[PDB]
């Protein structure tokens, strides 16, 4: 049951990279939203070889199940957007990007390889669904309540700035020099 | 999970009995007959299927007596 | 491919048409959820029966005539022959037209039955449209034992009268249906004006005045519809 | 499956993030890659946790808030994509350089 | 133990009821609600004096911690909210956007900022650090049909979603140092070797940590936010977004990093040493007037982490004490800036000119809260240089304090000639106001409250150096609770 | 065959038969809906027959030939807009005055 | 037990497709309706509130009372997030 | 290019047992009996579809295929393998053929979940009332690679309409499940039917959450049946949908696929609000719905695969209710299909969780 | 109110409870149909 479980990390380790550097490098970007489920789903595959079956439940209901599902809706609803595609756009500094990347891993390879990791040999997560909900009203209990008024932020903005404004759309609704509605009071000017 | 002492008696013996009631009395079943009817179909569905070609319930031909 | 624009779409009905009422093609645009024009393409069953009426003498036509209003049938044989026997002055005997009257109100039900089963569908419960079938199939046999075919191709209606008289066991038998019928008639009243889903699917969709029913022109009961109590049985 | 492997691979997709951040001119592909970088921090955060402290497990309840902030952030991110769409015809990053002399 | 989290939690409850109260009362809340939230943070503040005589308890599991320097920083962003309210009630009205719904995600921003300051455990540092992040994004696109503010809100999330991310591989990587452990006073006892993870994990942490404080090369959103973002949102992001990055790097670089300490003294003197000179010297190619007030927070970011890299118990005490005196000029200054951009549009310099005998109130605000930036005396912000620079001398520091010296100088021509725009140019040379300013009334909505924003901020801006005996001391207290 | 308007009918194809390949007949006008059913069983022995080798054939065959035109291309028109044309709003001068 | 090996074996036959994918690397309107956005916005929002009461539910019996108001202080405020959605037609389609 | 040879190094050092142990598929007999099991529970499903229907008609159902139509999900399945199915020709491949895998392999890896019988169980995992929420929402991609790589207008138009409704039934059966793993103390399923296990009938769920088996009722049947659903599309909102483009094997996922998708929803109303495997009192009475004996050779071969399978039988009853309520709700349009998982599911999901706890 | 939608379920889960009844009632009818080939309808 050794050899299934290791073959079956470089199996999920590699549809990662691959789904990754097919979300990054692939032209077409409706590809690449799809590709992105398939960097979530092998992430969350990932997690039930790391004794994390709650937290791979969580990653397939989320990433996959409603940001997946929400890049998608978004990705449809900007496809009219530009067909011109200049990938030349002014200079090649499109690789001058690809440097920066590749140092910070071998950055961190240097760091991975050779700092002493403390593994404890303790016998891991008896059912961890009530080692990880006891946390959340024990130790994380002010993440916890605080992460619900992230969403509720998150809920007040996304909709104010991704609604259609039908209440009242031409509503300069005074002036003392003119503003225009929805936008802030401060103009373009050229100097 | 044996071959087919608890299993032959499931999926060979016993649709063949079905199939003795249900193109018997299929159409011309009760209302709360029809109701065991449906669930004999549902039930012994996994031999029912296997000996389906195996009978049919095509109408005898009609006597002509005239 | 298909792009994401923000100006208002125009999705084509298409002549294909999955319903009972023929072939209409409608190129409907759309402002996300509100129409705001569309176009009915007709003529898809243009079939020309105005060039072929002028040559064909009145019992080579009378074949030909029930097939524009194919939900009714004997409706367009009545007027087939009315039009030579009206202007001829041929007289129709009593017993003719007491007959050309119980054709044309089983016609006229069997029109309202074909209206009613993909309208039932097309505002929600279709469970009747399979009931509304057996419904008509009652008629079809009462035009099967005095006329021939089944609903239509049915040459009932002559100049002088009417093709033949009716079956032994048929009055008797309109007598077992339509006895049969009219309490059904009910059952589909309350299938509508209760259930309150239905009712705010219906009313004020699609509401057109008195005043424009007359000016656009209309007849039967869609002019009836507004309160206008034309019908050119009692006019 | 050792703790290096999957730290490599989390730096990896931290890598990839990079690269998808700064040389992708769609601004929805650079939301993407942000949650590959965010998902590269989480692979960290279990991997350690597998491993490092498995008893009290802290780092999966830890990689469980970072879930529900980059769908946060996700959700106000497209949400300022389509902002952006809606007075700007494009999403396109080479065109969003106004502020420049 | 929820009795420490008090001032927070009387927000989070003001927070609910200014939302609630704009789906009840439907925009005749407006004319209510921002005056409850001032109460509301007014509430807050009050309930931050009985909690300064208790003994500094560790409440939550370990996970918060209520001393003097989390009750001083506490304090600071409450303040901020408050001021920015003050500003707000006009500029998002004029604007038509809701007043209520503004200011839910003003004070997430601020229950974000407030519980930075006291969060001991990496969980509750990244989610805090999160809740004053993604509502900074709704705010500088709240008005979102600019292009301007459309594209500052966009820019600053792919920033701000990616140094959180950075931030996050950091914090990610301290739970791996160490065996476990979120908390940050366990994670100093378990790592002290400092190894290269420890400094890869101290470099990704001050690349979220300088996202904040706007250190020049973590500066870059900053210019291009503040003059896309609403103006009281940019009042905001300057004073409470940036003591919250402040009071971020204390706890965490001091109760995390007590071993590895002479690296990132010697990463945030880089950080100031090009903060004092990249700040002062593009501030002074500027017309606009939230722009010069961008470079301006950059390199007046600087002069905080003077006292920060010295690290004395002086140190800490003039990096709080300035960043006290800021607040009351940044949000004096805003405030003008505002208060400027309602009687006329483009609030840029040149503009300006041709004041003094048509908005004198506000030039006299203007200048003086323009004036003390530069730390001309006896303003508030010069006794605030002078203590950075009496604790900077006090631990060797002598090129940071002649850098600190050198940039001023330079900073005092761009703020001048502000006030050169405003009182010593001639009714002949005005551009704007020409026969064309409205003759102010402070008699319509919001214009009270700006005016009360206007008001006590200069008089926290005369007299708050020449008055800082007490500061000093209500300073010196928080500088205890630091390791 | 187009049966009653086969004889004179400017727009009838005359028999399904001249567009699309057929397998089974079907006269009446219309069929009794046992008449279909009858066609269905004749359309049921058809398929019998049909042996697997020959799954080839039941594919069309490009002859593919190509030719240059000089036709003038026409605008399309039948467009989406029906209510909103401009001639339905207001009736037009040089009308209105025998009105 | 045996879904593991079930569950090796649905990756394992993929590893051929992965082989692959490596070398693959080296009048027509859709109106523009925001509502596809803003019903999975608000998804998003409360995919995440239910992850959260999972190892609540789960381990409910077995921590207490004040572990029950606190949850409610989870709840009561993303009920605020629900009733916004409605009166501001976030959800409307 | 570092990883271009990577791909390719652990790909032929798996692949000499991945061809080797290849023709040993289903090698425990639990797992190739319960897809046997499986089978047969979805070609049921597709006999009573078109028998109840039918009898709710008045008319027969298919007569003449097999003895009464036990070969007519077989035929109809068999022709769809059959039919040479050919693409659009301007559209997408790779998303177009994965477009009914992605909607179907989820209700497919999680029937791993469901405890059928006392003696057939796959894998008790850790959770898997949770895993079946979470693998669920996989299909919402689905309908959206399917519809975008169809490539025509109105499949856009359905599959923007097909996800946004899976979009919001999935969250009321999120909090569905959540009364019931508040009442079990747990997510595993063989724990879940173990507490209703206690007094038979009287210990059952649906017994102690009535409301919230409603919540999981209309939710569930708003994801994969044939009533509240606009793939028909007889409003003409679209021209079919989704389903419009695909022909032949890969709209046999997409028919023979709604109905794996119709029993695993019937197998988990069986397992959390009715007692999975449970049952009364064997040595009844003839009017048992069983024979006339009381220990019959045909009763000892009934509870020995009752014993195997019962709550598929359970689960047969709730297929049966699916299509009884076909023929009894109106089709109801699409804007109050999103007002009542969202306005009314949502509330009364919550509310019910907090009323399984006590307030 | 948190009672008023538990008990705005109830007052249509019942009349889908007494649809059901009909419906199933549908089912006590002898199938009305004519079975073609072994059963066809004498025209008239």
């Amino acid at each position: 049951a050794t050899l299934t479980q290791t073959i079956t990390f470089f199996a999920l380790a590699a549809a990662v990279i691959i789904a990754a550097l097919g979300v990054v490098l692939l032209d077409n970007v409706v590809y690449s939203a799809f590709l992105l489920g398939g960097v979530f789903l092998s992430i969350a595959g990932l997690y039930i070889l790391m004794n994390a079956d709650f937290v791979s439940a969580a990653q397939i209901l989320i990433y996959v199940g409603a940001v997946n599902v929400l890049i998608l809706f978004a990705i449809m609803l900007v496809n009219k957007r530009e067909t011109y595609t200049p990938v030349p756009g002014r200079w090649l500094r499109q690789g001058g990007a690809a440097v920066v990347s590749l140092g910070v891993f071998a950055l961190l390879t240097k760091m991975i390889l050779q700092t002493p990791w403390q593994l404890s040999s303790v016998p891991p997560t008896p059912d961890s669904i009530t080692t990880i909900g006891q946390h959340f009203f024990s130790d994380f209990l002010l993440p916890f309540e605080l992460a619900s008024v992230l969403l509720l932020m998150a809920l007040i903005g996304a909709v104010v700035l991704a609604r259609r404004e039908l209440v009242l759309e031409p509503e300069p609704i005074l002036g003392e020099e003119v503003v225009p509605p929805l936008e802030l009071p401060e103009r373009p000017r050229e100097p | 999970g044996v071959y087919g002492a608890l299993a032959g008696l499931y999926l060979l013996v016993v649709p063949a009995i079905v199939y003795a009631y249900l193109n018997a009395r299929w159409y011309v079943a009760s209302s709360f007959e029809r109701a065991f009817m449906y669930f004999l179909v549902t039930f012994f569905f996994p031999g029912l299927l296997l000996l389906a070609p195996f009978i049919n319930f095509r109408p005898q031909p009609r006597s002509l007596n005239s | 491919k298909i792009e994401t624009r923000t100006e208002p779409m125009v999705i084509n009905m298409g002549p294909h048409h999955p319903s009972m009422h023929g072939v209409l093609r409608l190129m409907v645009t759309l402002d996300g959820e509100d129409v705001i024009d569309c176009e009915p393409v007709i003529g898809y069953l243009h079939r020309g029966m105005e060039k072929i009426a002028e040559n064909r003498t009145n019992i080579m036509f009378i074949p030909y005539v029930s097939r524009w209003d194919y939900a009714a049938g004997m409706f367009n044989e009545a007027v087939t022959v009315n039009a030579p026997e009206k202007l001829a002055g041929i007289p129709v005997p009593k017993r003719a037209s007491y007959i050309r009257v119980i054709m044309l109100e089983l016609n006229r039900i069997a029109n309202h039955l074909l209206w009613l089963g993909p309208f039932l569908a097309d505002v929600g419960a279709q469970t009747p449209f399979f009931y509304i079938f057996r419904e008509r199939e009652y008629i079809y046999d009462l035009f099967e034992a005095a006329t021939g075919m089944r609903f239509i191709n049915n040459n009932y209606f002559r100049i002088g009268g009417v093709a033949a008289d009716l079956t032994y066991g048929w009055v008797t038998k309109c007598r077992d249906f339509c006895d049969y019928f009219l309490p059904k008639v009910d059952e589909y009243e309350r299938l509508i004006t209760n259930n309150p889903i239905f009712v705010r699917r219906l009313q004020g969709v699609g509401k057109i005045s008195r005043e424009e029913a007359i000016n656009w022109g209309l007849s039967g009961p869609m002019l009836r519809a507004s309160g206008v109590k034309w019908d050119l049985r009692k006019v | 499956m050792q703790l290096t492997y999957v730290l490599i691979l989390a730096a990896l997709l931290f890598c990839i993030g990079i690269y998808g951040l700064v040389t992708s001119r769609n601004a929805v592909r650079v939301l993407m890659s942000i949650e590959l970088l965010l998902n590269a921090v989480n692979l960290n955060l279990i991997g350690f946790a597998n491993y490092l402290d498995g008893q009290q497990i802290k780092g999966q309840v830890f990689a469980v808030f970072v879930i529900t902030v980059a769908a946060a952030e996700a959700a106000v991110g497209l949400a300022i994509i389509l902002a952006i769409y809606r007075n700007r015809d494009t999403v396109d990053m080479e065109k969003f350089n106004l502020l420049k002399w | 133990n929820a009795g420490t989290i008090l001032p927070e939690t009387i927000l989070i409850v003001t927070l609910l009821v200014v939302l609630l109260a704009d789906l009840i009362q439907g925009r005749q809340a407006d004319r209510w609600t921002p005056y409850f939230a001032i109460v509301g943070l007014g509430g807050a503040i009050a309930t931050m004096i009985p909690l300064w005589t208790q003994p500094a308890t560790i409440s939550f599991f370990g996970s918060f911690i209520s001393d003097h320097l989390s009750l001083f920083f506490r304090g600071l962003i409450a303040l901020s909210a408050l001021g920015t309210i003050l500003m707000s009630i006009r500029y998002v009205e004029q604007t038509g956007s809701s007043l209520g719904e503004f200011m839910t995600i003003l004070l997430t921003a601020t229950v974000g900022g407030m519980f930075i300051a006291g969060a001991q455990e990496l969980v509750f540092i990244f989610v805090a650090l999160e809740t004053l992040s993604i509502a900074s994004y709704l705010l500088t696109g709240y008005t979102k049909r600019d292009s301007r503010s459309n594209e500052a809100a966009l820019k600053y999330l792919l920033i701000g979603a990616a140094s959180s991310a950075i931030f996050l591989y950091g914090s990610s990587l301290l739970y791996g140092l160490s065996g476990g452990h979120t908390q940050l006073p366990a994670i100093a006892q378990a790592l002290s070797s400092e190894s290269l993870g420890l400094v890869v994990a101290l470099v990704f942490v001050i690349a979220g940590i300088s996202f904040k404080i706007s250190a020049v090369p973590f500066h870059q959103w900053t210019p291009d936010v503040y003059e896309g973002a609403p103006t009281p949102v940019v009042a905001f992001l300057s004073v409470g977004s940036k003591a919250a990055g402040f009071a971020l790097a204390i706890r965490f670089l001091t109760l995390a990093f007590p071993s590895v300490t002479d690296q990132w003294q010697l990463i945030f003197t880089v950080l100031a040493i090009l903060s004092m000179i990249l700040g002062n010297v593009v501030a002074l190619a500027q017309t606009s007037m939230k722009r010069m007030l961008a470079y301006s927070s950059i390199g007046q970011a600087g002069f905080v982490m003077i006292g920060f890299v010295v690290g004395t118990e002086a140190g800490y005490a003039s990096m709080l004490f300035y960043l006290l005196v800021y607040l009351f000029m940044n949000l004096g200054a805003f405030t003008c800036v505002i208060l400027f951009s309602l009687r006329t549009g483009t609030d840029q310099i040149s503009e300006y000119a041709g004041l003094y005998q048509k908005d004198p109130l506000l030039t006299l605000g203007l200048s003086l809260c323009l004036l003390s930036l530069g730390g001309i005396p006896p303003l508030a912000g010069f006794f605030g240089k002078i203590y950075l620079f009496w604790a900077g001398w006090q631990a060797g520091a002598y090129g940071l304090v002649l850098l600190g010296l050198l940039t001023s100088v330079i900073s005092i021509y761009y703020y001048i000639r502000v006030v050169k725009m405003m009182v010593v140019k001639e009714p002949q040379e005005m551009s704007e106001a020409v026969r064309n300013y409205p003759e102010v009334s402070w008699s319509s909505f919001g214009l009270r409250p700006l005016q009360v924003g206007l008001v006590m901020t200069v008089i926290a801006t005369s007299l708050a150096g020449i008055l800082a005996n007490p500061l000093f001391n209500l300073v010196n207290t928080a500088v205890w609770d630091v390791p | 065959t187009g049966g009653m308007f086969s004889s004179d009918s400017y727009s009838a194809v005359r028999g399904v038969d001249k567009l699309i390949p057929v397998d089974v007949y079907l006269p009446g006008c219309p069929p009794r809906p046992e008449a279909i059913m009858d066609a269905i069983v004749k359309l049921r022995k058809k398929i019998a027959n049909e042996h697997i080798n020959e799954r080839g054939n039941l594919a069309q065959t490009h002859r593919l030939f190509t030719a240059k035109h000089k036709m003038k291309p026409v605008p399309p028109i039948l467009t989406g807009q029906y209510l909103n044309a401009p001639s339905r709003q207001a009736p037009p001068p040089a009308l209105a005055a025998a009105m | 037990g045996y879904e593991y090996f079930l569950g090796f074996l649905i990756i394992c036959s993929l590893v051929p497709v992965l082989a692959l994918a490596a070398s693959a690397l080296l009048g027509a309107w859709i109106q523009f309706n925001v509502r596809y956005y803003m019903f999975a916005l608000v998804f998003v929002i409360f995919d995440v509130e239910t992850v959260f009461l999972y190892p609540w539910a789960v381990a409910f019996h077995q921590l207490g009372l004040l572990a029950f108001i606190e949850a409610l202080i989870f709840i009561a405020i993303l009920v605020v997030a629900l009733v916004y959605a409605w009166r501001k037609r976030a959800l409307e389609w | 290019x570092x990883x271009x040879x990577x791909x390719x190094x652990x790909x032929x050092x798996x692949x000499x047992x991945x061809x080797x142990x290849a023709k040993l598929l289903w090698l425990p007999l639990p797992m190739l009996m319960m897809l046997i099991v499986a089978t047969v529970g979805v070609l049921v499903a597709v006999w009573l579809e078109r028998k109840i229907s039918a009898a709710v008609q008045q008319r027969i159902g298919p007569e003449y295929i097999g003895p009464l139509g036990i070969l007519a999900p077989l035929a109809d399945g068999l022709k769809l393998i059959f039919k040479e199915d050919v693409l659009p020709a301007n559209s997408d491949r790779w998303l177009f053929t994965l477009g009914p895998a992605v909607v179907v392999i989820p209700v497919f890896l999680s029937y791993i979940i469901v405890p059928f019988g006392q003696n057939l169980l796959i894998s008790n995992l850790a959770m898997g009332v949770f895993l079946w929420i979470a693998l669920s929402s996989i299909a919402p991609i689905g309908l959206l690679m399917a519809g975008y790589a169809s490539n025509n207008k109105y499949s856009l138009l359905g599959g923007l309409r097909a996800a946004a409704q899976s979009i919001s039934y999935e969250i009321p059966l999120a909090l569905a499940v959540l009364a019931v793993a508040m009442m079990s103390n747990g997510l595993g399923t063989v724990e879940i039917v173990e507490q209703q296990s206690q007094y038979g009938i009287l210990s059952w769920n649906v017994w102690r959450q009535p409301i919230g088996f409603l919540v999981f009722w209309i939710a569930a049947l708003a994801e994969c049946e044939r009533l509240p659903f606009d793939l028909p599309e007889a409003e003409e909102e679209l021209v079919a949908g989704y389903q419009t483009e695909y022909a032949g094997m890969k709209f046999a996922l997409f028919y023979l696929g709604a109905y794996v998708n119709l029993v695993l929803s019937a197998l988990l109303v069986s397992v959390l609000y009715f007692g999975g495997w449970s049952f009364p009192i064997p040595l009844e009475t003839i009017a048992n719905l069983l024979g006339v004996s009381e220990t019959n050779p045909f009763l000892q071969i009934a509870f020995a695969v009752l014993g195997i399978t019962m709550t598929l039988i359970k689960a047969y009853f709730f297929v049966f209710l699916a299509i009884l309520l076909r023929w009894t709700v109106p089709r109801v349009r699409i804007d109050q299909l999103l007002d009542l998982g969202w306005k009314f599911l949502l509330p009364v999901g919550l509310v019910n969780l907090l009323l399984t706890a006590g307030l | 109110q948190i009672t008023n939608y538990a008990k705005e379920a109830v007052q249509s889960a019942k009349y889908i409870g007494q649809g059901l009844s009909v419906t199933f009632d549908h089912m006590r009818r002898r199938p009305i149909t004519v079975q073609y080939p072994y059963e066809k309808l004498i025209p008239s």
